[PDB]
């Protein structure tokens, strides 16, 4: 029923600027966090950004801090990742998640229920 | 990061247990320890959160538990599918989030 | 108390916004004794009203108070200085009269609610 | 100001708490007008009770505000998708009704003047 | 809520600093009755200017707080021991009854204003 | 007059959990801040931890802040120190002492006026 | 830390002065240096505190002195009881609070 | 029109106590941010201070923020720089200039303006 | 701290382009990039302000300009009297307010 599917990747040039992109379908998208975790193609995972389910907190892993941000639209089911900037080092698998965080009224999510496809960025 | 032993090696119908040892800030304060199946060539999956807490749709032969800054993983009655790569999340606090292991593979 | 009170009004808007605290201290005090305790609950209402719409802007206990409400150029495109070295208060809020609503519709509900959420949600982590 | 006035008094806890401005703003405003402004005195007496008891806890000028007092399963142990995601505030008020003194005296003189010291202390520093 | 009222009136001026809440919850609530809604009004407004003297001063919902304004020795040059550990809030209250104008108009306007000044101009930083 | 006395030193294993502990008699306990100041064989004074009067206000040094917890009993008069992960650095002779802050209502106080004994962990 | 000198050699009679040189932050932020006297065997004592205040109790053979970043001790007429390990401790902040010295031993 | 004229340069030992000072004439010396811009004999410019217009708000470059204070006195139209302790680095041309920041009811002035003739200090 | 060129060279009635690369919190954060003319001997002149806003009293030679994390000063139609040291400032935050690049001389 929960369906993730990521859409956006390519290759760059060191330097250039990039957009991932998240589809979702089989919940309500405005009621849970998301986030975007990567895997380089030979070493494991690494967590890079988190929202919450209004998108206006926003949470990044120190190396992309100033240069990655994170967003999504509850409308359109949709999460975003626009990457300026890229340097060497990003280049990887990107999955979006569903979890990391959730509001007051709700109980502790401090993990990644569901997955995606995974989208590959080379750099 | 965590530190997880690269790979663990068990025979069918017995049990294994990989580890995850962390510093006391992480692992040692939060009881959020979530461990993550990806088999060779898809996504992860979340195999248990909360150290103890299994998702539905998941066998009882995945269990979790957590002694001081050290959080295991047991596998009971190992089957081929259970062949993967494994890894471990510590949610580590509001400043740094979530720091991952280094992977683990089953051969089974 | 009384001394100073609405002596910035032909002042300018920065030059004024200096004697904030005269004005705010002079906001609160038969059938003749019931008229006057109308009139003096009516002021003890109002002040009230006055500080509630404050206090849901988060801006309690503040006589200067920023938001996260941009400016739009359509209330008023005027610049800095043409606002708070060249006008008073009152040509300002002839300007804008008919702008104060929105503004205050904006301050009301989405940001003093918004951000008091995030505050909360923060306040998890 | 009227409208949207007690509209989520049937929705669900949390559905409910974000619409707090609405029914914050419906609190303030011969023989006859003696007997107006006796309810018109009442309820601004009301208002400053409800404020001062909101200021007393660390809680001024805000909606929502959190605390540093535990939740006892004693007061009620259900889980919070039940209370938020499945009750109204009426429901929960009428099961927390004979607990609500316990949590204001919790709130009261302990949280409050105890971190109020502590600020206090951590200031000389 | 009357209970405790004032019980600390011969306690040190430290030991009395710890009921403060006791005596705040107890500042607020025919021909007859507009004696008595003119005594409730005044009440109110008794309240309500204490609160925006507090207001003024940065000191919103705080019973206790502190400010940037040195004490000066000629209001009192007695030591904190003499004070906090051998003196009473009324003792204290006639000694510096003089004073305390002083004090209250170097709260009023220099020090909230200045400060006020400085977070807004920090806060374009 | 003032007698501190520490309790609870014993031979400890590297990653072990102490719990040291010192009594006090001769004042009112409540109206002192408490510090412990541990001594190496062969090494000065080093402050490791400060508790105020009333016990809801506590200090660490950089090193032992997540490991070390300071608490007091004022009904009591006693001042306890629980030490997880006991790490090599930490054998010394540990004092508990009066003073190192005060209330607003006190003087200052930023200095240690009475001692303890000492109280010996090998670790 | 603040730096002590590691020996100070005196005779009976005479004076000697203990020295304690910091940074600009602990001693020359805050006027609040303390010595300590630690016989060999016991524990420490307050011998002064405050820069130049003495405890009740102490001989005013006992002084302390503060200039600029640089605090000092002076014993005047050094008797035997006076040979300790003295330790100099500096306020430093409310993030790190309490700064000492290396001892000193003296020798009459 | 506007002049800027800085006094009080002279030799000194390392570890000395100097006190800068700038004169100003042709504006409202109340209206405007005040900075100090060091350039060493050698090297390009450095900024080293920054004071408000009304005289409150004070930032300082991380190497001299304990040592060095700003302040100005805007009704005898000085700004004034005490540097205590000064080390073998502190040896420039100090220019006193107009800008740095402004009051929120002007506008952005992230630049300096007007400048001073110099002061050098060896030390 | 930025990097300018050490030197760049220009002959009469071309135009000549300095630059000012930093790092992506100053310049690629912030419009506030200024730059100055020292001339030799004299006090610093404020030449361009806001990335490309001019002070009265400049000729429209002196032109400024910024892509990404970079800023270009550009001087057409050069003069004796344009050979100077140039310097750029970012404003680079509340914490760190001005960082300045090295100097630049132009040789006309
Ligand atoms: C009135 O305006 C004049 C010049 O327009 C100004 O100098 C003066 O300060 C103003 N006075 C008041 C009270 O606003
Ligand atoms: C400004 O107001 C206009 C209507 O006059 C509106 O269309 C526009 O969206 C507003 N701008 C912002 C930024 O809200
Ligand atoms: C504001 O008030 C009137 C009344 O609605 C409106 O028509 C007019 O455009 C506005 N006036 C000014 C001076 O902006
Ligand atoms: C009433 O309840 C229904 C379902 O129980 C829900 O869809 C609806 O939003 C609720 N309406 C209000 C106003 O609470
Ligand atoms: C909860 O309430 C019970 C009485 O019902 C009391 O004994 C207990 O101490 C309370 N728990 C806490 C944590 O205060
Ligand atoms: C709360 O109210 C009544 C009245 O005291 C009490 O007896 C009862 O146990 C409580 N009711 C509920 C539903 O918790
Ligand atoms: C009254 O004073 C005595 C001693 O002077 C003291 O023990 C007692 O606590 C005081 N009581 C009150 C209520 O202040
Ligand atoms: C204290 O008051 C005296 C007048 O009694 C005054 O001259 C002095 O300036 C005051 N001190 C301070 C620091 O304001
Ligand atoms: C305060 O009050 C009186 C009345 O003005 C004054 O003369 C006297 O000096 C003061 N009293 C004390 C005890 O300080």
């Amino acid at each position: 029923e929960v369906q993730l599917v990521e859409t956006g990747g390519g290759l760059v040039q060191p330097g250039g600027s990039l957009k991932l992109s998240c589809r979702a379908s089989g919940y309500t998208f405005s009621s849970f966090a998301m986030s975007w975790v990567r895997q380089a193609p030979g070493k494991g995972l690494e967590w890079v950004s988190l929202i919450n389910d209004r998108g206006g907190l926003t949470f990044y892993v120190d190396s992309v801090k100033g240069r990655f941000t994170i967003s999504r639209d509850n409308s359109k089911n949709t999460l975003s990742l626009q990457m300026h900037s890229l340097r060497d080092g990003d280049t990887a698998v990107y999955y979006c998640a569903t979890g990391g965080m959730s509001s007051a009224l709700q109980s502790s999510k401090y993990y990644f229920d569901f997955w995606g496809q995974g989208a590959l960025v080379t750099v | 990061a965590l530190t997880q032993p690269p790979s663990v090696s068990g025979s069918p119908g017995q049990s294994v247990t990989i580890s995850c040892t962390g510093t006391s800030s992480d692992i040692g304060s939060y009881n959020y320890v979530s461990w993550y199946q990806q088999h060779p060539g898809k996504a992860p999956k979340l195999m248990i959160y909360d150290v103890t807490q299994r998702p539905s749709g998941v066998s009882d032969r995945f269990s979790g538990s957590k002694s001081g800054n050290t959080a295991s993983l047991t596998i009971s009655g190992l089957q081929a599918d259970d062949e993967a790569d494994y890894y471990c999340s510590a949610y580590a606090g509001r400043q740094t989030f979530y720091i991952f292991g280094g992977g683990t593979r089953l051969t089974v | 108390v009384f001394l100073g009170f609405l002596g910035a009004a032909g002042s300018t808007m920065g030059a004024a916004s200096m004697t904030l605290t005269v004005q705010a201290r002079n906001l609160l005090s038969t059938v003749w004794g019931i008229k006057q305790l109308q009139a003096r609950v009516l002021a003890v209402e109002r002040y009230l009203r006055d500080q509630q719409l404050l206090g849901i802007w988060g801006c309690s206990g503040k006589l200067i108070c920023c938001t996260n409400v941009p400016w739009n150029s359509s209330w008023s495109n005027r610049n800095l200085s043409e606002i708070w070295d060249n006008m008073t208060w009152l040509q300002w809020d002839k300007e804008i009269s008919n702008y104060t609503q929105i503004i205050y519709g904006l301050l009301e509900e989405s940001q003093n609610q918004q951000e008091k959420n995030e505050q909360d949600l923060l306040a998890l982590d």
